[PDB]
């Protein structure tokens, strides 16, 4: 029966729309089934499903893996179908999807390994001489894949034969293209075969056909690019023809030869690199005036590549290269040309990285004032890149004056709010530093004019500039009209746009975070009451900046505000600890710490205990976090007595709250807890003796956090004492209690050591009851997976019996 | 529920929802060691996704200090399946 | 203050324009390397090796 | 369960003891100064002690029961 095997090899649907377990099961079984099914039916059905027009990506991946596995087994039976498979999968190699290309190359590789080299060559040879250019490309890529799979020396004879063919130029072209695709695909793995490939393809540079010469030059360029920074004694028979050709050719072939020269030059020594550069340089200078916007890109790439070597020195560059470069490439025509714009910027930056920043920066800085703003943005980009890569050591009085005037005029002449002018202004002022004293009045006037009005998109950019430049602004003992700016920023506190309000708050914070409260002219007592209603705003930037500002005020100017308002502000901040953005929570923690450090722990702790007594779950958790924060900023010696006095209250759900607070407190303070373990030990004893399940579960959680908090600090006495009370709970059936007990045991494994844990497990490891054995082997496996190595020194001695030897004799040696 | 196949070079990510809490013990205090994930969990369309909720990743996933102390960072790819 | 800021801008713009006036007085075939398209203009070792391969495939079959 | 050396409620004395003997021999091979101690004690070259431990790795504690 024929459709017998078809109906049973619907295994591929078993896999396609199927579960992962049956996926792998059907995979293995169809792998065992392949040799008997036969390649005929298998491929006859799978290649349509792989040719499906709307198949998925991972369905394709699984199909490719199926092909790989069914191809490995049936090795020499795939020959009569190879051709067919290729016509299906010789595409997918020029596909715009990268993973499609990877999958096609993997399929062709496994096919070439399954079949032989002679079969692949015999099926692929007729399409070598085809006239359709679409076939000669897939053929070359497939030959490259076969060479990568079966090796280069296995294909070297066919290559040497095909590009010597006197029958047609198409075969020679396709052979050289095969060498080029091999280089492109394999990269730096061609280095042992570089000379073989070069001698195979070298005779094409002097062919009578112009297409053969071009493809030979492209193949040489590909090999030289794959070989870099090695490979140069293999490129020796090409130096004479390539340079004679750049001296005689003109056009497309000249461009190919020049690309080859440019990829070959960085492989030479100083002599040859220096000597060869002169020749190609006179040719390139001549070619500076040719037409195609491809030629300009190639010329720029070659200039950048050659000017980055050691054989070329700054003297020759500034003497011969810079005048024509800056005369021919720096015009706004280059600016509206979006294709080569980035190339020009990178080439200019990498030129300045060798010749020196001053010359480049001058030659383009005179051009910062221009009628076209595209040419302005280009110069600004190049200038700030050079400045960031080199800094500005060589700025002169004249150059400093020109820079400042130019950046000021560029700031005001701005249509749309851009980050380019902002970053340029910022980095220029930050690199000048304490040197810009009078342009500080000038810049302050400019930012005052920009911040005064105009739609708040200019105002928020001015606020960003203030935020990023206030350091150097005050760095020169000029704050005063600093206060003039702060007054205006204060008046700009009612804004309907939250984005502009964020920048305003950032600028105000950057100011006050460097302006002393004594001399911060707006009285702190007036500001803060204007500031406290903004804390209820719902924008994230506004909230974060407001909290940071109130925190700074409470940290430094605590004296002016009458307390009570600080208490209200902290009680309001309590609700921000649940914020779903880490930033908000981080700033809230910081500000709460500052306010607690300011007003004192006593009153806030009393209020926090009252709040912990009466509220719902989330607010009580936030109160616990707040108590831990207060106890960390003001030493826990100020919080622990008042918290332990609250445990003396006779009510349930009251002691459990105290236990949850102690748990989170120890987890939050970590190492600081080493001085407070003796104080909470009797309470944990009592709770461990408490009948309530939560009391023991929470006490176990406390033990775990305390154990992992103190580690390496010598607190083993109390921890062993507490283990003596934790251990009897191992026979507990409730899942939460036993989970907490396991957590506490694994914390004590770290704090107390694995030797004690093994000592607690030894007598139960082999108990007669299966319950005891289950529990003890779970604990033992947990102890064994962590610190398997230490247990070597702790195992007890076990005596030999009649049948087996159990003593470890090496440890009994005595030197 | 954990993938736990030996990992590699892909860096685990977290979404905006839980950014900054451990993937093992889901904790809110002190991150320590960068999370590495298996190659299959980062393959294809899965790159850069949250190691908890497969959604878009905005920050690097971390093991907390307590997990690295207990060597819970050496147990394999912690991507939740 | 706002009037002074507006004045300062006017003067800077005027100075730039005057300088510019002072200077001014003083003073494509499309071809891609991704194509084999040439612009206008227009025994064997491959068969021998192919014959050697064909011989191997025929022998295996 | 996937880790070698773990046990369960049906583990026998023989399996436990051969597991600890095997990882004891591996720990001896790993730590440089324990092998020094043994090679000084029994007056052998360290390569010989290593080879002896590897040979003992196969059947420590004798063949199993029944
Ligand atoms: C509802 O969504 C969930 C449950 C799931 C989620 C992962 O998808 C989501 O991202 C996540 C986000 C919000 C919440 C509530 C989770 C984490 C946060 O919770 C908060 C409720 C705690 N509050 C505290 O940490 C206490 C103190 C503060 C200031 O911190 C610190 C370090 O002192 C702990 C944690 C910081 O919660
Ligand atoms: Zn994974
Ligand atoms: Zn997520
Ligand atoms: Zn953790």
């Amino acid at each position: 029966e024929e459709q017998k095997e078809r109906k049973i090899m619907k295994l591929l649907l078993k896999i396609k729309n199927g579960t992962p377990p049956m996926r792998k099961a059907a995979l293995r079984q169809i792998t065992d089934k392949a040799r008997e099914f036969g390649a005929g039916p298998l491929f006859n059905q799978i290649l349509p499903l792989l040719m499906s027009p709307t198949l998925e990506d991972q369905e394709r991946h699984l199909l490719v893996k199926v092909i790989d596995r069914i191809l490995y087994k049936l090795d020499d039976l795939v020959r009569p179908y190879v051709h067919k498979i290729l016509v299906v999968i010789e595409p997918l190699l020029i596909d715009e999807d990268y993973y499609a290309r990877v999958e096609g190359r993997e399929i062709i590789s496994n096919l070439a390994k399954a079949a032989g080299l002679a079969t692949m060559i015999s099926t692929m040879r007729p399409d070598i001489d085809n006239m359709d250019e679409y076939v000669r490309n897939t053929t070359a890529r497939a030959f490259a894949v076969v060479a990568s799979a079966l090796g280069i020396p296995s294909l070297l004879p066919f290559l040497k034969a095909v590009c010597k063919s006197k029958k047609s130029w198409q075969a020679r072209h396709t052979g050289i293209k095969i060498v080029q695709q091999i280089a492109i695909l394999m990269g730096c793995a061609i280095l042992p075969h570089l000379r073989s490939l070069v001698e195979i393809i070298e005779h094409g540079l002097v062919d009578e056909q112009q297409k053969v010469r071009t493809i030979s030059a492209l193949a040489i360029a590909a090999l030289a690019e794959a070989a870099t920074p090695y490979g140069i004694e293999s490129f020796d028979s090409v130096l004479k023809p390539l340079w004679k050709g750049i001296r005689q050719h003109r056009g497309k072939g000249l461009a190919a030869f020049l690309k080859a020269i440019g990829y070959l030059i960085p492989l030479m020594d100083a002599e040859y690199a220096n000597y060869y550069t002169r020749e190609v340089m006179l040719i390139l200078i001549r070619e500076f005036q040719s037409p195609d916007e491809e030629m300009k890109k190639i010329v720029l790439k070659v200039v950048k590549q050659c000017c980055g070597t050691d054989g070329v020195e700054a003297n020759y560059i500034k003497t011969e290269i810079l005048p024509p470069f800056f005369k021919h490439f720096w015009q706004h025509r280059m600016a509206l040309d979006r294709r080569n714009y980035r190339q020009l910027v990178d080439t200019t930056v990498e030129l300045a990285n060798k010749v020196g920043a001053a010359e480049i920066i001058s030659r383009i800085v005179d051009d910062l004032k221009d009628e076209a703003e595209q040419y302005r943005k280009m110069v600004m980009e190049t200038i700030e890149k050079i400045m960031g890569n080199l800094g500005a050591a060589d700025i002169d009085h004249k150059l400093e004056e020109q820079l400042i005037d130019g950046i000021l005029y560029a700031f005001q002449e701005q249509t749309t709010e851009d980050s380019v002018m902002l970053n340029g202004f910022g980095t220029v002022v930050n690199a000048l530093g304490k040197r810009v004293k009078p342009y500080l009045p000038q810049i302050c006037g400019t930012v005052l004019w920009r911040l005064n009005n105009k739609s708040a998109k200019v105002r928020q950019q001015a606020a960003d500039l203030i935020s990023r430049t206030a350091v150097v602004m005050k760095t020169c003992q000029e704050e005063k009209l600093m206060g003039h700016l702060g007054v205006v920023l204060y008046e700009y506190l009612g804004e309907e746009y939250p984005e502009v309000l964020g920048s305003i708050l950032g600028a105000l914070k950057a100011i006050v975070n460097v302006i002393g409260m004594h001399k911060m002219t707006p009285p702190i007592k007036d500001l803060l009451p204007r500031l406290t209603p903004i804390l209820k705003n719902r924008h994230e930037k506004v909230q974060e900046n407001c909290i940071d500002l109130v925190g700074r005020i409470a940290d430094r100017g605590a004296e002016y505000v009458s307390a009570r308002e600080w208490m209200r502000i902290c009680f309001e901040l309590l609700e921000l600890l649940k914020a779903h953005k880490k930033a908000i929570r981080r700033a809230t923690v910081n500000t709460f710490g500052y306010i607690a450090k300011a007003i004192g722990p006593h009153d806030v702790l009393a209020t926090l205990l009252n709040n912990l007594k009466v509220q719902e779950r989330q607010n009580r958790v936030c109160t616990t976090v707040a108590i831990a924060i207060v106890a960390e900023t003001c030493s826990p010696f100020t919080v622990l007595p008042a918290l332990m006095n609250e445990y003396r209250v006779p009510e349930l759900n009251v002691q459990n709250g105290v236990l949850k607070s102690l748990s989170f407190l120890f987890e939050y303070i970590g190492e600081m807890g080493k001085d407070y373990i003796y104080a909470v030990t009797p309470l944990l004893e009592d709770a461990l003796m408490d009948r309530d399940l939560v009391h023991r579960q929470t006490a176990s959680a406390v033990v775990q956090h305390m154990s992992l908090g103190v580690y390496g600090f010598g607190c083993e006495d109390s921890l062993n004492h507490l283990l003596n009370y934790v251990w009897p709970n191992v026979f507990e059936t409730s899942p939460h209690v036993i989970q907490a007990v396991m957590g506490a045991l694994e914390g004590l494994r770290v704090a107390i050591g694995p030797c004690r844990m093994l000592q607690y497990c030894l007598q139960g490891l082999f108990h007669p009851a299966r319950k005891v054995r289950d529990v003890y082997w779970k604990i033992y496996n947990s102890i064994y997976i962590g610190s398997q190595d230490a247990l070597i020194a702790h195992y007890p001695r076990i005596y030999n019996d009649d049948k087996n030897t159990y003593i470890r004799y090496e440890l009994d040696y005595i030197l | 529920i954990f993938c736990r196949k030996q990992a590699g070079v892909a860096i685990g990510r977290l979404c905006e929802k839980c950014d900054g809490k451990c993937v093992i013990c889901d904790s809110y205090v002190r991150p320590c060691t960068l999370v590495r994930i298996c190659d299959e969990c980062n393959y294809g369309s899965y790159q850069g996704r949250c190691v908890i909720c497969g959604g878009p990743g905005v920050s690097d996933a971390y093991y907390c200090k307590e997990c690295t102390i207990q060597e819970k960072d050496r147990d394999g790819c912690p991507k939740i399946v | 203050d706002q009037n002074k800021l507006e004045e300062e801008m006017r003067k800077r713009k005027e100075r730039v324009e005057k300088w510019r006036e002072e200077q001014r007085k003083k003073a494509g075939k499309k071809w891609s390397l991704e194509d084999d398209d040439d612009d206008e203009d227009d025994l064997d070792p491959l068969d021998a090796y192919m014959e050697e391969v064909k011989e191997e495939v025929k022998k295996f079959n | 369960s996937k880790y070698i050396g773990t046990g369960h409620a049906d583990t026998t004395k023989w399996e436990w003891l051969v597991n600890q003997h095997r990882d004891s021999y591996c720990s001896y091979m790993g730590h440089f100064d324990l092998l020094n101690y043994f090679a000084i004690a029994e007056n052998e070259s360290k390569a010989r002690v290593r080879f002896n431990l590897m040979e003992k790795m196969l059947q420590p504690c004798g063949p199993p029961a029944d």
